């Protein structure tokens, strides 16, 4: 019989169910096979060696059905099972592997999804030594650290090295009195034999929404060993499954008055909850009219707009960011600003765009740049990441741009046209990285948008500021009968199928794929297609009170030139899209103009360009 | 170079291995894997990986290549040492001279390479050899990332009793290739890692032609042709003479410069009326 | 961490590039029950980056018929037009000469210049290139342009920050937005270039700073 | 720690504190901001850093809320359906079949306020709350309404606060002028003893899904109304300090008062001109009562006659129907239904909708705060909340006929010498 009258940590300790424990993890390593005849722990193990990576992972529902046994002893006892299944494990791959022994010597067997979620705050003193499963942000991590793992001293008056001690986490180890010369004494470490591990300490605490209902957000310490150190960054949300461990301190008690005890989760599995084939996607780029099918793909709910539709949808996957053989450092971000009285779902076009892009992140302008932090757990004076280095490949949704303060104003244009941010703060003097293209929105003043004046006024920000951004649309209001019906049945809609009683999946994957699989290419068929329009409109517009298109309306155009490369494909440079990039940057001009030359500039222009 | 760098480069296992499509890039790994060696120390240069590894690294190399499918792995070949350190292997000085003689950037009439190639072969002259293993070695992984070209595109053309391929100045690294006689080295590793690579019974014993552009200005490409490949090849091309025949039949503008006949500088506007009667010729 | 030795101190700068060989180790001055320090002591450095005949070709540069326009051509590729706004940036490059008469009454070395007009981000090409190309120089928009007293969290008392004037010996140094600067900060770079020198006399602090650079400015 | 209870401050002093120690599976019965009744004993504790000085605290071992609202024992409509006791049931039943509900909670609520009888039903409307719904992407519509009153000094603005505060449990009252922004949204405060920064709930918080009420709204600073609007958008509240990234829930309804700029409103300016409020938080409320004082002859004898007869009978005054113990229970019933829209209603929705933009047309009137999208989606909500004040589950036009009456008198027509 498996199952004796003891204590459940004292059956396992004993040499015949340990034997009988250790050959029967190794029949169900050799011969499990999952719904199809596949040795899945035969090809498993092979797609680590593969790669040099000492750990295996056992899901344990199917421990549970190959093993009726053993999956109840697991979280009672798991100090030693989880040791035990380590020798198993090693025995196997030694086998399937017989040189793999020259790579680390020592296998780790994690342990997946556990049947038993659970909250952090409900852990109570009933859990002491058991293993558990977890969620929650993570908020600290500290550096990775050198910890003894069975450590080597040397005595001082006899050159003879002690025994080798092992490092439990709880006390440091105490080495006795020479058994050379008795010498009882300082011993100090012996660096060349000693073995060490890796080691990081992280503070997770329970999930914003999720649990923290009407209270605050409790929080609770993980210890990370040799090979899942660096498996989390402050933000992740993770789960941990670990042992939760307890251990004496002798502060909290001269603080709470009463013999309490410090706890600790040695995490033993982290799996991250976050956000991470072409043959269909060659005819439907080649459809040549993807252009409509995908404009009134983003978007989803709001009606109208198909004008920045088209602009943002050109944002979104960008433009090509070439490198000029002058040094000049051109960038390759194409940055917007709506603008628009209140009420007309600005908040909801950056929302939306939060969750198709990739690696995004937010803000309000009502925390920019990397700041002197004193660490949760650590407790040193560290520097943390500020809101325009983690969009450093991807986008910068910035609302309410008009409440940013003087420093922000400073520091917001540096990134524009340089890109790179310097930290010559508290903590020490750095040069970092931050390649992101903005999308914010601003309000108008007077709590509308009035066009007598220019843009440039109801706006309410730095002239050389506005320059910064490739496009500048204007969002309005209309009362117009026929669209009143359009958008109340919309929206009335929309509130009676949402209650408790392209699609999502093309454009998602495309934004991944078209992102990597061109390069597009830039002839010079249409260098001289441009210029007869210039020479025009510069005069067009200087005659009356306003700029005309300068360089750097012709560097936003030549920039969204590429913005279709990726929707067709196509990558080559022609005169068809070429109508498009000045129509577009036209678009973006005749809209932040004057009463009367927001409408001259139309007759001419818009009735010129052929649209 | 290092254990790793030359794994995925010999035109020899970058075939066997598949190492241009990620399904069978796993394969160098279990390789790896099934020997002992660490995936830290093997990405190290050669001369500074631990002395423990390398005891009998040419005998647990020869083994597990056999569980893999790549039997002729020794070769017989001999070594020289000069003093404390200098040890060549006699396939290092034969690749180093062959692209001392053949570096793309041209620095003045075409006898200006073959003479500090001709330098770099006396022991006087240790520090051009020293050099010329720096070209070797970028052509050498500016020669798999062609090969990977026309095998994830499928640039090989079975016109009928040969294949055929032709190659774009746009993709990076194609101006290397311009010499009428660096380019019969990338045709006939092509070759040998087409006929690994597909599927058919037919294609594996077709010879290939291949055309790259010589002259913007002339407006001129090279053309060769190399015998059909398999592992006991009698080596006794034919082209030399289907060419000749081709050129002579359509009556176009062809140079038989070299000495070699398998090599020639055709017009780029008669290469269609040159290939279909040379279609038509070997039939 | 790094632990340099003999005669490996004071070989290298902060801000340079190197490639280290050491031995990776721990302390031993005998968050965690059993957690050590590390460092790496160094015992191998390096680094990554005039003449006879080189000078001839300073010499017969320097004597040639046109030896005006030639320079003036080439320290401005991408932006054209107006020369003269690239004439003047040539003598900027090599400067006047420092006088001391018998009353040790120097005279500066340097010169100014502004760049009035819109911000077109045509003039900030120019500073890049100016910057890039001089034997010291700095492009500036952190501690400021001059010097700061600044209450240390440590010390709780004031010490003094020198800021990017008094780091240029002999350098440029390039400014854009002149009227975003601080109020204060202004008022002391108007000073530093009246003076060629900065000194703060504040609650403990009674210092000069030698200001030698030349200030390529930019108005809008 | 806890910390004397209001009623038994003795005047002039501050008030005393004690640690108590739960030490049982009662360990977090009591949470921060509650009114608990312990029952335990006091024990002395030493002071171990020398094991002399001792404190005193307190060693509960049983825990209990001071006045239960059921006395039951202490969420859907059977699981609160069955907590009913027969009595309790039967009025319940009574009252949600009773006709003219809408007319006696009004009269029965607010008993001593002699007219406004369009901000009543607003008020009983925002008590009783709309249909929150999650969209599938993961944004979030908001379910409960806002609302704010604008008027000439002494016109029973404070009062309906007040009563709303009072009647109401978890909802909270705050003034104006002696508020922060760190106060009302969260806080960050360094506790030593862990040295760490942590969370600190704010107003807007500890009254989560009940009422805010906020007295003299426009006294606040500028960079106070900035994080209120931060969350009146949202529904959340971020956090980005020290060493603290979070986003906290906040589904409070706002009930605010405010005065108009110089005293009296002037009836000849929208009212972007009338008060000093920003220009997005006079978007997010979507239901305006601007009240003026036209000093009626014939009122200031009824609210004299109103207020001596109050003061003449102290605890009288004040006979209602439906006592104040009943509201709450049929409120916290009929707060639980989700009730849907008919073909029929949508239709006469969007009709409405149609018809009140071109009242703002051009030419023949003007008025204020012109209206805009945002109106629309806030009809909805009014119809859904005053389909779960007659317990029903559905919308029908009898609901949407009076929630369109009542939002358009809230906007008046801009007037011109
Ligand atoms: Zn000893």
């Amino acid at each position: 019989e498996d199952l004796k009258g003891h204590s459940v940590r004292e059956w396992v300790s004993m040499a015949g169910p340990r034997l009988e424990i250790h050959h029967r993890f190794k029949n169900f390593l050799r011969t499990h096979v999952d719904s199809h005849g596949h040795n899945v722990f035969k090809e498993r193990i092979s797609d680590m060696c593969k790669e040099n990576r000492e750990s295996l992972v056992v899901n344990y529902e199917d421990l549970a059905a190959r093993e009726h046994v053993l999956a109840y002893f697991l979280p009672e006892a798991p100090a030693e099972l989880l040791q035990i299944f380590d020798e198993a494990a090693l025995e196997v791959v030694l086998a399937m592997y017989p040189k793999y022994d020259r790579i680390t010597n020592h296998i780790h067997v994690r342990i997946s999804h556990l049947p038993l979620v659970e909250e952090l705050r409900s852990l109570r003193q009933l859990h002491l030594n058991q293993l558990i499963r977890t969620s929650g942000v993570v908020t600290s991590c500290t550096g990775v650290l050198p910890q003894l793992s069975m450590v080597k001293y040397n005595c001082n008056k006899c050159n003879f090295v002690l025994g080798p001690f092992c490092q439990s986490q709880n006390q440091e180890v105490k080495p006795g009195s020479c058994p050379e010369c008795q010498s009882a004494g300082p011993f100090e470490v012996n660096m060349e034999e000693t073995i060490y591990q890796n080691y990081q300490r992280i503070r997770i605490q329970e999930s914003p929404g999720k649990v923290a209902a009407g209270r605050l957000p409790r929080s609770k310490d993980a210890i990370l060993l040799a090979d899942l150190v660096d498996s989390c960054k402050p933000g992740d949300e993770i789960e941990l499954t670990g042992i939760y461990h307890n251990n004496y301190d002798g502060s909290l008690n001269t603080a709470n008055g009463f013999p309490v005890f410090a706890t600790v989760i040695l995490a033993n599995h982290v799996a991250k909850k976050d956000n991470k084939d072409v043959k269909m996607i060659t005819s439907l780029s080649k459809d040549q009219q993807i252009g409509e099918k995908i404009f009134a793909s983003i978007a989803p709910s709001i009606y109208g707009h198909e004008d920045i539709k088209r602009g943002l949808a050109l944002a979104l996957f960008g433009g090509e960011p070439k490198n000029p053989g002058g040094k000049h450092k051109v960038r390759g971000d194409i940055n917007v600003l709506l603008c628009g009285d209140p009420g007309t779902a600005k908040s909801q076009f950056l929302k939306y765009i939060e969750k198709v892009s990739s690696r995004a992140i937010f803000t309000t302008g009502q925390g920019l740049t990397a700041y002197v932090q004193r660490h949760p757990v650590s407790r040193e004076w560290t520097l943390e990441a500020g809101a325009l280095v983690l969009a450093d490949r991807g986008v910068c949704l910035i609302d309410e741009f008009d409440k940013m303060n003087d420093q922000d104003r400073t520091s917001i244009h540096e990134a524009m046209e340089q890109q790179s941010i310097s930290i010559s703060k508290a903590g020490i003097v750095t040069s970092l990285q931050a390649r992101c293209t903005v999308i914010a929105a601003a309000n108008p003043i007077g709590g509308r948008y009035d066009p007598s004046l220019t843009f440039s006024e109801n706006v309410d920000l730095t002239e050389p500021i506005i320059s910064r951004f490739d496009i500048l649309c204007v969002v309005r209001d209309t009362v117009d009968p026929v669209q009143d019906e359009m958008l109340a049945r919309f929206v009335v809609g929309s509130h009676v199928r949402h209650h408790p009683s392209l699609p999502q999946e093309v454009l998602k994957k495309y934004i991944i794929y078209a992102k990597e699989r061109v390069h597009p290419k830039l002839n010079q068929m249409d260098q001289d297609k441009v210029a007869k329009m210039y020479s025009d409109l510069r005069k067009e517009s200087m005659a009356t009170g306003s700029i005309p298109i300068t360089v750097r309306h012709i560097e936003s155009m030549i920039r969204m030139a590429e913005a279709h490369a990726r929707i067709h494909l196509r990558d080559y440079v022609i005169e068809d899209d070429v109508n498009m990039a000045i129509r577009v940057m036209l678009e973006s001009f005749i809209d932040t103009q004057k009463f009367s030359v927001m409408r001259s500039m139309r007759k001419t222009f818009a009735r010129y360009l052929s649209f | 170079w290092s254990l790793h760098d030359s794994l995925c480069n010999t035109s020899y296992t970058a075939a066997r291995f598949k190492l241009w499509s990620v399904h069978g890039q796993k394969r160098l790994q279990e390789f790896l894997a099934d020997m002992g060696l660490p995936l830290k120390q093997v990405k190290q240069k050669f001369q500074a990986m631990d002395i423990s590894l390398k005891e009998n690294l040419r005998e647990m190399i020869e083994q597990s290549a056999n569980k893999f499918g790549m039997k002729d792995m020794r070769v017989q070949t001999f070594s020289i040492h000069f003093g404390f350190k200098h040890k060549f292997l006699a396939s290092d000085v034969v690749f180093a001279t062959m692209s001392l003689m053949e570096s793309p950037e041209k620095d003045g009439s075409g006898t200006d390479h073959f003479i500090q190639a001709l330098d770099s072969l006396s022991r006087s002259n240790l520090d051009k050899l020293y050099h010329g293993l720096e070209l070797a070695k970028k052509q050498l992984r500016a020669t798999q990332q062609t090969i990977a070209s026309c095998l994830c595109t499928n640039l090989v053309i079975s016109q009928g009793p040969f294949l055929y391929c032709s190659l774009m100045e746009g993709t990076p690294d194609v101006m290397l290739f311009s010499r009428p006689a660096s380019l019969s080295l990338l045709s006939k590793h092509l070759l040998k890692s087409f006929v690994c690579s597909t599927k058919n019974r037919r294609c594996k014993l077709l010879p290939l032609v291949m055309a790259a552009p010589l002259s913007m200005e002339h407006g001129t490409v090279t053309v060769v042709g190399i015998p059909p490949e398999t592992d006991s090849s009698d080596r006794k091309n034919f082209f030399g003479r289907a060419f000749e025949k081709a050129a002579e039949s359509t009556s176009s503008r062809m140079l038989h410069n070299h000495f070699d006949l398998s090599v020639i500088e055709l017009k780029a506007e008669d290469r269609s009326k040159f290939l279909d009667a040379l279609i038509s010729l070997l039939s | 961490q790094l632990y340099c030795d003999r005669y490996l101190c004071d070989k290298v700068v902060p801000g340079n590039r190197v490639t280290i060989m050491g031995i990776y180790s721990i302390k031993k001055f005998g968050v965690g029950v059993g957690i050590r320090s590390s460092y790496i002591r160094v015992l191998g450095i390096q680094v990554d980056t005039v003449s006879p005949q080189e000078e001839e070709e300073f010499r017969r540069l320097a004597a040639l018929p046109n030896v005006y326009e030639v320079i003036s051509k080439s320290i401005a590729p991408s932006i054209f037009g107006g020369t003269d706004m690239k004439k003047a940036i040539a003598c900027l490059l090599f400067g006047g000469s420092r006088k001391r008469l018998p009353d040790g009454l120097t005279r500066r070395g340097d010169i100014n210049l502004l760049m009035l007009g819109d911000p077109g981000t045509a003039k900030s090409q120019l500073l890049k290139f100016v910057e890039k190309c001089s034997p010291i120089g700095v492009y500036t928009s952190a501690a400021g342009l001059t010097a700061s007293v600044m209450r240390d969290p440590s010390s709780r008392n004031f010490i003094m920050e020198g800021g990017a004037m008094v780091l240029a010996d002999g350098g440029v140094v390039c400014i854009d937005e002149f009227d975003k600067m601080r109020e204060d900060d202004r008022v002391a770079i108007h000073e530093a270039m009246e003076q060629q020198t900065i000194s703060i006399a504040k609650a403990g602090i009674t210092t000069t700073l030698n200001s030698r650079c030349s200030v390529l400015a930019a108005a809008n | 720690r806890i910390q004397e209870t209001q009623a038994e401050l003795p005047r002039g002093s501050i008030p005393r504190s004690l640690e108590v120690i739960l030490r049982a599976e009662a360990v977090e019965s009591a949470q921060a901001g509650d009114k608990c009744d312990f029952t335990g004993t006091l024990i002395v504790v030493p002071d171990v850093s020398k094991l002399l000085s001792y404190r005193l605290v307190f060693l509960a071992c049983c825990v209990a809320p001071t006045n239960p609202r059921f006395g039951g024992k202490e969420q859907t409509a059977e699981s609160i359906k069955n907590q009913m006791t027969v009595k309790e049931w039967e009025k319940v039943f009574e009252m949600s079949q009773d006709k003219n509900l809408y007319h006696n909670l009004c009269t029965s609520l607010f008993p001593t306020i002699h007219g406004n009888d369009e901000v009543k039903r607003g008020v009983l409307l925002m008590l009783f709350g709309g249909v929150p719904k999650t969209t599938g992407e993961g944004t979030s519509l908001r379910g409960d309404i806002n609302v704010c009153i604008v008027g000439d000094p002494s016109t029973a603005k404070s009062q309906f606060l007040k009563h709303v505060e009072e009647f109401s449990p978890r909802a909270v009252y705050t003034s104006g002028k002696a508020s922060s922004a760190a106060g009302l949204t969260a806080a960050v405060v360094r506790d030593e003893e862990s040295h760490e920064f942590v969370i600190e709930a704010g107003a807007l918080m500890l009254a989560d899904n009940g009422v805010c009420c906020i007295d003299e709204f426009d006294k606040m600073d500028v960079r106070d109304q900035v994080a209120i609007h931060e969350a009146m958008e949202q529904q959340t509240i971020s956090i980005t300090k020290a060493g603290v990234k979070a986003t906290l829930n906040a589904r409070t309804s706002i009930l605010a008062a405010a005065n108009p700029i110089s005293g009296h409103y002037d009836r000849s300016k929208s009212l972007k001109q009338n008060i000093n409020l920003s220009a997005p938080i006079m978007s997010r409320f979507d239901l305006f009562f601007i009240l003026v004082d036209e000093c009626n002859e014939v009122t200031d004898y009824a609210i004299a006659r109103r207020i001596v007869d109050l003061h003449s009978r102290i605890e009288e005054s004040i006979d209602r129907v439906y006592s104040l113990d009943d509201i709450r229970r049929y409120l916290l019933f009929a707060r639980q239904f989700k009730p849907k829209i008919s073909k029929e209603s949508e239709d006469f929705i969007v009709e409405q909708y149609k018809h009140l933009r071109q009242r703002d047309g051009s030419g023949v009137t003007k008025s204020s705060w012109r209206i805009t999208v945002r109106q629309l989606e806030s009809m909805i909500r009014l119809s859904e909340a005053m389909a779960r004040m007659h317990c029903c589950d559905e919308v029908q036009p009898k609901h949407v006929k009076e929630a369109f009456r009542l939002l358009n008198k809230s906007i008046i027509r801009v007037e011109t010498p």
